[PDB]
């Protein structure tokens, strides 16, 4: 029985960083001094990072299924859907700012709404 | 979430349901958050961490 | 009864282009050369118009209730999920873009997925 | 609405739910996009009309 599950949301071009996820899930669930009765499972999905609407319903997928946080692997173009729904539902949202094809980032400039409370974490550094 | 195991404050997973007419957050969540917000972690980018904006401080540039 | 039911969301800024948009809808069930035995209705909801996830919900809403079209007046920033979900949906979708605080308009940037079918008229010029 | 009713070509509203299992299109979607992309209309903005590319092309600057 699993009670730790956690769901993730890569861009298409984002293959290597769902094998880097998988393998970290692996190397936790052999460390015995972390989590040392219970194993990690999760959920991945993929989806096109310029369709907003497919970032959200499939976020909300993985919810439906149960998830103690959402990671994200994306642009720009879906992240600030994503920061939404992610404060309209209290997920946990660890979220991973891609660049278009190394390209050197940007802030994405969201201006996500402030008047809720912001469940979103930013990994990468400003 | 070894923490939060570890200080008996656990709050079950939840199915959720989006844009249905009682669609409501997870119970758990606000308290997951908080301990994943001062969490730390010594990594392969080195230190990972949030400040109190939500956002990791640390950078390197060579 | 009624079967020409249009919806609309607008951004919270966005109270004058309600205004116009009812006496619009007035001014037309006034005129009998034009829809001679058909009144038209409509729903209109508000949204922050920085919150992408709230405004697909809401235009998500009004498509329940059941609509020929959806009339949109709102910033870049939750145009691009309102376009795909227009897309997913096949909800024609009338898209008047708004500037933020009278600074002059830009082009959305968009970069919509061209591999489904394109839902969105853009109702002001380039 | 008005010309697709004359033409004899209309498709009911339909009920649309977003984000669920059995989610789907409305069916009358798209003959009503064609229909919308190819009228012109004289109002307040001068000349309302769509080109190929779904968007208005007309303006004027002073």
């Amino acid at each position: 029985d699993s009670i730790i599950h956690i769901g993730a949301i890569f861009d298409e071009s984002a293959k290597k960083d769902d094998e880097v996820f998988r393998t970290a899930v692996g190397d936790l669930n052999q460390n015995e001094e972390i989590l040392q009765t219970e194993k990690i499972t999760f959920s991945v999905t993929f989806v096109d990072g310029n369709n907003p609407f497919q970032a959200v319903q499939e976020a909300c997928e993985l919810m439906n299924q149960g998830i103690l946080a959402l990671v994200s692997s994306i642009g720009c173009t879906s992240a600030g859907s994503l920061q939404s729904l992610a404060d309209a539902m209290h997920i946990p949202h660890l979220f991973i700012q891609r660049s278009t094809a190394g390209t050197p980032r940007s802030g994405c400039g969201l201006t996500r709404s402030n008047r809720n409370d912001d469940y979103t974490l930013s990994v990468r550094p400003p | 979430f070894h923490k939060k195991l570890q200080d008996r404050k656990w709050h079950s997973m939840a199915s959720l349901s989006c844009i249905r007419k009682n669609s409501k957050p997870w119970q758990g969540g606000r308290s997951m958050l908080e301990t994943i917000k001062k969490g730390g972690v010594n990594g392969l980018t080195g230190d990972l961490e949030f400040g109190e904006n939500g956002g990791n401080p640390n950078v390197h540039f060579e």
